[PDB]
């Protein structure tokens, strides 16, 4: 693939809790990122590569 | 879907056609429509190469429940002499009664007029029905980018397309004439400035105080004032709204003031109202000014400019630490007849 992109979900809440103050509030989002992946601390004898 | 229905009984005669639109959430989210039964709708289009203005007409308007989904209008179309115009704007106004708010969602005709294209004696009685079927037809709207659904409903017909006359040489390139409006407003903002910028001129670039607010003493923040007014010479420029402040006072038949928003970390707020304020220039006037709850943050706070439109078209800048600038919009008496014909 190529660079990893993010792609924000914005999607209506459930209708138990559609109700907000302003407009934007009966919605709510998330962030996936596309094609990366999640790691833990690199070693430090090799931040160069 | 009952709205389409309704309004070709009470708005449909009072018209010459009807453009059936119904809107998604998308583009509901774009222009934050918050869907309340109370919303009052209404519309008025504003025509081109001629003078232009429309009567205001009322159009009811129900969310749609679940194919698509959301909220459900009707638009007018006007033809003036047996036909339409290509580049004409319809002008949709969303409020509400009682609280503030205020939106204005424009659309083009070359978008809705395109989609349209594949013994005791009797009484009668002739409900509103929903029993005409619906053709869901795609478009886009031009000035945001975000798709709506146009209805086209079965009822010298057939034979014949819509009438469009299109405009005649010599014209305006039409990426100028589709945005007759923000081409209009930007240049009379740009010549503000220009008038600002003389002011300095002639006092020998210099920031005098109008207001009198206390300044803590460092030299940091000195030139910190300096830097909100070449800031909002960056956004007076830039801005071109609809509904700006002069706009109302050229429109108005009492000071008209908008705040700013400064290196975009506020939205602004425009056309706001100052009820019982007599912007005379005296230094009893100045203080009726002061009551106000938003001058007061202009000033003592930081981050954002105020401008004050008299009725007179005179209007001053005022920063933070009471600092002002004396500017006059120019307005002609031609421009007047083109503002208050389409916008008021």
């Amino acid at each position: 693939p190529f660079v990893t992109q993010a792609a924000r979900v914005i999607t209506k809440r459930d209708p138990a809790q559609s109700f907000a103050t302003h407009e934007y509030g009966k919605d709510v989002a998330q962030t996936v990122l596309v094609n990366g992946f999640g790691a833990f601390a690199v070693a430090d004898r090799s931040r160069e590569a | 879907m009952d709205a389409h229905a309704i309004n070709e009984r009470y708005v449909g005669p009072r018209c010459h056609r009807l453009a059936h639109v119904v809107l998604p959430r998308t583009f509901l989210l774009h222009h934050a429509i918050p869907l309340e039964p109370e919303i009052i709708f209404s519309t008025y289009t504003r025509f081109s190469r001629s003078p232009g203005s429309s009567r205001r007409l009322v159009v009811c308007g129900k969310r749609v429940l679940p194919s698509p989904s959301g909220l459900a209008l009707s638009l007018p179309l006007f033809s003036h002499d047996g036909n339409f115009h290509p580049f004409d704007i319809s002008v949709l106004r969303i409020s509400c009664p009682g609280s503030n708010l205020s939106l204005t969602v424009r659309f083009l005709y070359l978008s809705l007029v395109v989609a349209m294209g594949a013994p005791p004696v009797r009484l009668s009685f002739n409900p509103v029905n929903a029993d005409v079927p619906a053709t869901w037809r795609d478009a886009t709207n031009v000035y945001s980018g975000a798709p709506y659904y146009v209805c086209v409903y079965e009822r010298e017909d057939d034979w014949l397309p819509i009438p469009l006359s299109f405009p005649e040489e010599p014209v305006p390139p039409p990426p100028s004439l589709v945005f007759m409006d923000d081409l209009f407003i930007n240049t009379k903002q740009c010549d503000f400035v220009d008038t600002l910028e003389a002011a300095c001129r002639t006092q020998g670039y210099t920031l005098r105080q109008r207001v009198p607010v206390a300044i803590p003493r460092d030299a940091e923040i000195a030139d910190a004032v300096k830097s909100h007014f070449l800031e909002a010479c960056l956004v007076l420029r830039g801005l071109a709204s609809e509904a700006s402040a002069w706009i109302r006072a050229a429109t108005s038949p009492a000071c008209w003031m908008d705040v700013l928003g400064l290196w975009e970390s506020r939205p602004h707020t425009l056309g706001l109202e100052l009820r019982g304020v007599n912007c005379g220039g005296t230094d009893g006037d100045w203080l009726e000014i002061l009551k106000q709850p938003d001058v007061q943050k202009t000033v003592s706070g930081s981050l954002v400019a105020c401008v004050i439109v008299t009725p007179a078209l005179e209007a001053w800048l005022v920063l933070p630490g009471g600092f002002a600038i004396k500017g006059r919009y120019r307005a002609s008496k031609e421009d007047l007849v083109f503002i208050r014909g389409r916008y008021g």
